[PDB]
């Protein structure tokens, strides 16, 4: 009603805000299918928050019940199912989607000025997530679960003076028990759940303070008409808002036929060991991470060395941060960078599929050495940066977005 | 090398022969506590009544979970290693692994029990289907000729043509009361029913599933339409 | 843009918002439907045998039916005289309006007179009300004559479980379907012979 | 059909 | 460092919200005892996160184990008894900030126009508390907490068709159990959570929308100096960050008083039989709510009607959201308003701390006619206020704030 | 009912051994103190870890186990027609004094299911199992004279010291929770002392 929002208006900005962040807020119009997943992201994450409110009505973060509580869920509880195997795969999707969102990222030069702020708070985002999903596969109580939990807490105790006290103290008991279980249930389901909301409010706040970037690495802001709209900007609602309904009916389609037909995906999206109670004192015979977490887990097993191993597996994380400083091209786009930011490109996309592929299966000689050299390839793809992204010889970046 | 094992869930004349294999033959030892006999009863169409009087032997009441009397610890101590719970063993191991070792038991004096298993070496199950397989040992047997591939059956009668093997399982014969195909069809009923206790929301997940992704194309096609539209 | 074709995008904008609010619904039935009540709580209960020839006079026993309390109390004969002197103050004195089985008597809400069976929970938001047989409390008024009073916001009852006049309660106590094994023992949750 | 199916397999002779 | 900030706020709106919100943001010099009130609620909510996040890692939300895991949090985990102590103080704390929070704003008229808004977000956030404070006190499940839900949740059954029903599936299970236990723990501990952030997040953005009154009622923004401050106003930061600084020390000198002296305050925040395990077959013979949910408790106990005593206390909560356009005076301030309304204001407050005072005590008879006297009164508060405030003669508004 | 005043002094290190005493010998038969543990209760009451295991645990229990029992509380309310509850917090349930006033007041009433009654708790399933000690009490109160080992200022000793350990089970944190309170207080006062200097300074 257009009283009623005169209304709202002399109280609350929430025209202002409508005609400054959807409406009147003039995005690039030639996004792709790599632009999807900045809203898909968005939806996995309320999927996530609210099944996982609902998972906690029922869940219970015990070591004793835990287990019991999960398969609680998963039939005694009206459609507690579904929403058990929403949670599962939203986890799982949800690292797709953000996979897939830094590659684009990667691809068009997103990170690099203005929008190193904007990389960054999603790097915090991806670190969040990480921990995120970490705790939450603890939760389940399963063989899978405590074993691989187990291990990466075991990883604290390689940092060499204070490594075994602060495993300890990340445990809260001399192993993993249910007081662990507690804990990382509270910060899986409140701490970092707030923490990354604040962390994706401040992403998309830093992105509509610097704007999108486009799949031709174009600064549409240079060409304005005489209203001052970009002339290759349209506004992001409502062009941009159906474009992303379509995106997510098609994400829904995908999700809800993982959900429905194959919740398990093959053992990756539910891996079948998990569906074991955790024993303590009976460890599989080959324990594996979850797969979103198996790259950087090759390259920890491809340092022969505990402790360089583990500085390898953060750093491995730690180099996306610096990225927007690494990368010394010109021109954003992967489309008008020289052929050897393409070629690097390239190796590592590679590189970390063949990492996350070698990692969550048991050691293997070509195993172990195609990891190696893959995690050569990912370190390489970051080191090498600032000095391959200008000895290449890059196209002229076109004035206006092409399409 | 594990048997495939064709499992249809929607047999209710076979899961429900596997629910009395398991409460009679595999509830001494094995529990299937995250799962209640109400529902199971319900799922399988069994009558409540005749679920309380055929398959409940541990006094438990209708809507409570398949508890059995061993404890795991007590069954670890005296077995070597805990029975683990068996509602979702087919999600742990699979339908086909479960085939294949309820049916390579054969016997091994070597071992604590006076058998070993193919699919699970040195498993300190003891053979319980026994009297029903009968005396199943590492011997020789015919199996049917392979080269490379090329499996020979015989043209007209349309059976295996066969050559003799010294390391295959072989059930001596007149010692259990099931011929190989009836504790096949025994097995696979028991494996079934395990199937369906591991995932008892499949056929219903399949049915909404379906109606979910009629709606998602209906709704993909609005929202298509509404996009290329209004981008013009 | 040239000319865009107003009502086609009205009607799509329309279609899709009622299809998409429609999955809404179809997203929101597993989140509504797993508050139904579990089969974890559909456990349900079976009648509970108790002794009733120990209670001693004017005295009560708690027993445990359904995850109820059950008041089962061995009523004297000077609150089984005081009872039809109450009539007056109750809103159902012969229980047309309350739950109870239809064989015990309307008044005395029992099987037999001596002994009161009664569904200890509040009917105005359901609590055990607290058994008071004292004659006249200071602190429940003189013309109390014994009977139950609801600790939350002070329902009176009589000892027939019968709710006084003008109490949040508006219903008289639940009274169990319930049975006399011996004359010294009942059953709870099972109805009476006819 | 389903009694038949589902009768346990421990058979106890009882006198009388 | 001044690169530093100059980097970052061509990226972030940093320096631009600091000086809008904190900084350059021009609050009435007048605010007295009253004004403490925001921030101190602001400080309770996030200590309440805080200390709420450190007991989920150490409470079991199950009927079996929750008043165990209560216990284990008190006798077992290091410090855990003070963490636990200072969130049931502040949840009490938060209702006293909350309740002098409200009634500053009806002294000073602060929910009239334009702050209409603000005080329909502050009672949002107040229906959230009672929510949150409700659910997490049938947590520990004591026998307070089991019959206290059990009452609250048959309120719902109140309903003459559909209470029944609703009150069954609002609890999950045909009685209070573990079901509910569980989901009023989801509820508490992420979503009602989520809401509040939220809710808050929304109600000081109106209120920096149309700005702060002040204890004259004078709009500030009338008077303006030649550079456009307001003549009555300064700079929220540091003058009103150092006055609420101390504020917040006074605040946490009582809150630790209470933590470490006196945590159940004869009771009343910790309440004696909640400290026995909830029995479905024993309801205490003294089973009344927490104190800040005892004026409420009061009222439902004033009306001999169920029905109508459920709908009593929901208007008795409901009319204050109206209350901005019950008021009709002519002036904001209670400094300024005739001598109805401030013998109405007095009639109020006082009718509120007396439902409170008997709804804390078994039923008595001079306690039941003060409860229905009281309730009348609180009702008439506001149902003459449209009358009495055009009745009454109102002193003229000064110019300028007095001090 | 009225209650007699009791000073409880949780410092009395004795007091509280001999109360942890009673509370094993007398009370855990049908009472659990389930909610602490042996290892804390030694520790808070000075008690040698091994001395605490001689002379406290009877169950069979580890030193760090909770103070459960055997006799589960199903069965308690069977028998008793009331189930004996876990006394841990009872201090903090019923108070020191009601306590103190509780274990007193038991006297002998023929026609209660345990020949017993109680002033403070009427009607209460309490058997009056410290009736060796204090005698017979018949009813005002009076104790049957050499009817029990203790005289009535023993008894009220006894009574005293038991409950004194029911007030620390109840709140083992008590004095650390003091201890605490007092440097947190001094820190506040001398922050507020600094914040006020600031806010008067910016004030001007
Ligand atoms: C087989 O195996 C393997 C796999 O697996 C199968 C693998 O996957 C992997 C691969 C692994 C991965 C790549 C996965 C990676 C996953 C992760 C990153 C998971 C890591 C998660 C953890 C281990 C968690 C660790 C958490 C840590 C260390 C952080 C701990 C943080 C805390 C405990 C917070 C401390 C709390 C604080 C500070 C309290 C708050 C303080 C306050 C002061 C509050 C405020 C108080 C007041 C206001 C009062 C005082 C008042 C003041 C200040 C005065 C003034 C007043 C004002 C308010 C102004 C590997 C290698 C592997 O081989
Ligand atoms: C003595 O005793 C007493 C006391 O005690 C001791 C007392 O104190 C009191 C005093 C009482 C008080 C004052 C206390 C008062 C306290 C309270 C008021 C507390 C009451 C609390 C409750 C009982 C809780 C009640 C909760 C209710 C009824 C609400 C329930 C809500 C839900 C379950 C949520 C609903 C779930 C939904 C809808 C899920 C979301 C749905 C979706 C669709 C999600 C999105 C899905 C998709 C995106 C997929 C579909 C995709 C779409 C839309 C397609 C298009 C794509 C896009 C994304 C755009 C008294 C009287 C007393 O005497
Ligand atoms: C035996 O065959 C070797 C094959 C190579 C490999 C995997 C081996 C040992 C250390 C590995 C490096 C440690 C540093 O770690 C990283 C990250 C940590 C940085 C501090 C140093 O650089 C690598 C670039 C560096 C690094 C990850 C690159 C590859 C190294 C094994
Ligand atoms: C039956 O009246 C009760 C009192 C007088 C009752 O005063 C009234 C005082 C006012 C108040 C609080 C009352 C009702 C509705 C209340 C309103 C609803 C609306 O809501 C709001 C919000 C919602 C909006 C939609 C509308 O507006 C409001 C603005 C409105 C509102 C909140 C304002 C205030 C109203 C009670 C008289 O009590 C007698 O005394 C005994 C009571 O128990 C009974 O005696 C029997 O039972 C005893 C057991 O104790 C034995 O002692 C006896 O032996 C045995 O005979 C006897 O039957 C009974 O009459
Ligand atoms: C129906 C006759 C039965 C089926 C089907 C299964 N069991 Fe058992 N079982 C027993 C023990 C002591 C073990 C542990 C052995 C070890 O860990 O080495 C097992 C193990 C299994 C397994 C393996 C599950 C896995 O994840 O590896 C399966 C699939 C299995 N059992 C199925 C003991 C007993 C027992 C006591 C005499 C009985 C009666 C049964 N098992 C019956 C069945
Ligand atoms: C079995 C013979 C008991 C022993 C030995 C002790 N107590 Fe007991 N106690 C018992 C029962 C069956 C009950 C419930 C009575 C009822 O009607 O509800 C109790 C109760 C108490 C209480 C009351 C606590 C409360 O109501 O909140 C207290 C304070 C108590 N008991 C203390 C107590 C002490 C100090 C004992 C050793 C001296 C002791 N009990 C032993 C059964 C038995
Ligand atoms: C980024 C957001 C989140 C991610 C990526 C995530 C991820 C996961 C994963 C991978 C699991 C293991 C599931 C399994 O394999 O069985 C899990 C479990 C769980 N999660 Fe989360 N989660 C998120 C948010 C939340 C939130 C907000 C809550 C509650 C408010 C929650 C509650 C739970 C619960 C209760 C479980 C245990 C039940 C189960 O395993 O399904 N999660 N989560
Ligand atoms: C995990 C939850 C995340 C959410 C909800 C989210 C949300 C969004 C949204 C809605 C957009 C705008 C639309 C789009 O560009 O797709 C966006 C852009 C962006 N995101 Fe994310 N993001 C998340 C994680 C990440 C991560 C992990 C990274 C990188 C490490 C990242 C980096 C970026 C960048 C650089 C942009 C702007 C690039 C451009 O304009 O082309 N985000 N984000
Ligand atoms: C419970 C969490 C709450 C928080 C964190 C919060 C926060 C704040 C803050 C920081 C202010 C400005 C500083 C101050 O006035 O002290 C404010 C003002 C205000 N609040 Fe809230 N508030 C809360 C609840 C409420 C409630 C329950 C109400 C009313 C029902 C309310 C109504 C108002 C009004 C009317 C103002 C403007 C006061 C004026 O301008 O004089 N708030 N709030
Ligand atoms: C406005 C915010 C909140 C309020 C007013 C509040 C209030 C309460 C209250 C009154 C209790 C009962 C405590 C007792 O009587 O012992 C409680 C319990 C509890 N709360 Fe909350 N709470 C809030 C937020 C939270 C949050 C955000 C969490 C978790 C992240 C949380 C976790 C818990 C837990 C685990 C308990 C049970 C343990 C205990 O009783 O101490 N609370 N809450
Ligand atoms: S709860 Fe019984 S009178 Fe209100």
């Amino acid at each position: 009603m257009n009283k009623f929002m005169a209304w709202v208006d002399a109280r609350f900005p929430a025209t202002k805000m409508w005609e400054d962040h959807l409406s009147k807020y003039y995005a690039p119009k030639n996004f792709n299918f790599w632009y999807f997943f900045g809203s898909l992201a968005l939806l996995v994450l309320v999927n996530q928050i609210l099944t996982g409110i609902w998972l906690t009505m029922s869940f219970t973060p015990s070591a004793e019940e835990a287990f019991a509580s999960v398969e609680y869920i998963m039939r005694d509880v009206d459609y507690g199912w579904i929403i058990r195997y929403m949670h599962s795969t939203g986890a799982s999707a949800f690292f797709i989607v953000v996979y897939l969102h830094m590659f684009r990222g990667l691809l068009y030069g997103s990170y690099q000025k203005p929008r190193e702020l904007v990389w960054i708070f999603g790097m915090l985002i991806y670190l969040a997530l990480m921990a995120e999903a970490f705790m939450g596969y603890l939760l389940p109580w399963g063989q899978m679960s405590y074993w691989g939990a187990q291990v990466i807490i075991s990883l604290f105790g390689a940092i060499p003076v204070v490594g075994e006290d602060l495993a300890q103290w990340i445990r809260g008991d001399f192993l993993i028990s249910g007081i662990t279980l507690n804990r990382f249930f509270a910060l899986h389901v409140i701490a970092l759940p707030i923490v990354l909301l604040g962390l994706v409010v401040l992403h998309i706040l830093a992105l509509h303070e610097v704007g999108s970037n486009n799949p031709d690495g174009v600064d549409i802001k240079k060409k304005k008409d005489e209203n001052g709209v970009p002339l290759d900007g349209i506004a992001f609602h409502p062009y941009y808002t159906v474009k992303d309904i379509v995106g997510v009916v098609v994400f829904l389609f995908i999700f809800c036929t993982v959900i429905f037909f194959f919740p398990e995906m093959g053992g990756y999206f539910l891996e079948k060991p998990n569906f074991e109670m955790a024993n303590q004192f009976k460890t599989p015979e080959h324990i594996a991470p979850v797969w979103y977490f198996t790259p950087f887990y090759a390259i920890l097993r491809a340092v022969p060395d505990k402790l360089m191993g583990v500085v390898a597996m953060g750093a491995a994380i730690a180099v996306l941060f610096v990225l927007p400083w690494l990368d010394r091209s010109p021109v954003r786009s992967i489309r008008y960078k020289g052929w050897l930011s393409k070629l690097w490109l390239v190796i590592f996309a590679v590189s970390f599929v063949i990492l996350g592929y070698y990692g969550a299966q048991a050691p293997s000689p070509l195993g172990t050495t195609l990891s190696r050299v893959c995690t050569v390839l990912y370190f390489a793809f970051f080191i090498l940066m600032p000095f391959y992204t200008r000895m290449e010889k890059t196209k002229p970046v076109p004035e206006r977005v092409t399409g | 090398q594990l048997d495939h094992v064709d499992i249809d869930l929607t047999d209710k004349a076979a899961m429900q022969d596997g629910a009395r294999t398991f409460a009679n033959y595999c509830m001494g030892c094995h529990s299937a506590k995250f799962q209640r006999y109400e529902r199971v009863a319900t799922d399988l169409g069994i009558p409540a009544d005749l679920m309380m009087e055929k398959l409940v032997f541990t006094g438990a009441k209708i809507g409570d979970h398949m508890d059995i009397g061993m404890k795991p610890a007590d069954a670890k101590t005296w077995f070597g290693a805990a029975p683990p719970d068996l509602t979702l063993v087919a999600r742990v191991r699979g339908t086909d692994w479960l085939y294949s070792y309820l049916r390579s038991f054969y016997e091994d004096p070597k071992r604590p029990w006076g058998v070993n298993n193919v699919i699970f070496p040195n498993v300190g199950m003891p053979n319980v289907l026994a009297p029903l397989q009968g005396r199943q040992v590492i011997g020789c047997k015919q199996v049917q000729v392979v080269e490379d591939g090329k499996k020979q059956f015989d043209p007209l009668t349309g059976t295996p043509l066969t050559h003799e093997a010294c390391d295959q399982l072989t059930v001596v014969p007149k010692t259990g009361e099931l011929n190989e195909a009836q504790f096949d069809e025994k097995v696979k009923n028991l494996v079934t029913f395990l199937a369906y206790s591991a995932n008892p929301n499949k056929l219903a997940s399949e049915r909404i599933g379906t109606y979910v992704l009629l709606y998602l194309a209906f709704f993909f096609v609005f929202a298509y339409l509404l996009k290329r539209e209004y981008w013009k | 843009n040239d000319g865009v074709n107003a009502g086609r995008r009205r009607f799509l904008v329309a279609a899709t918002s009622v299809v998409g609010a429609a999955g809404a619904v179809g997203a929101a039935v597993p989140f509504v439907g797993s508050w139904f009540p579990s089969a974890k709580a559909k456990a349900a209960g079976a009648p509970v045998q108790v002794n009733v020839g120990k209670i001693d006079p004017g005295q009560q026993i708690i027993a445990e039916w359904r995850g109820k309390p059950v008041f089962i109390v061995h009523r004297t004969k000077e609150m089984l005289d005081a009872l039809p002197s109450l009539e007056g103050q109750l809103a159902d004195p012969d229980s047309k309006a309350s739950e109870q089985p239809e064989y015990v008597d309307p008044k005395l809400r029992s099987i037999k007179p001596e002994l009161a069976v009664i569904v200890g929970i509040c009917t105005h938001l359901g609590c055990s009300p607290t058994f008071r047989p004292e004659v006249a409390p200071a602190d429940l008024g003189p013309d109390w004559k014994g009977g139950y009073f609801c600790p939350c916001h002070g329902s009176h009852y009589d000892l027939a479980g019968r709710v006084y006049k003008g109490q949040p309660a508006p219903l008289n106590l639940p009274i169990p379907p319930y049975t006399f094994d011996a004359d010294d023992v009942i059953t709870i949750g099972v109805d009476q012979e006819k | 059909a389903i009694a038949k199916r589902l009768e346990p397999v421990g058979k106890v002779c009882v006198q009388g």
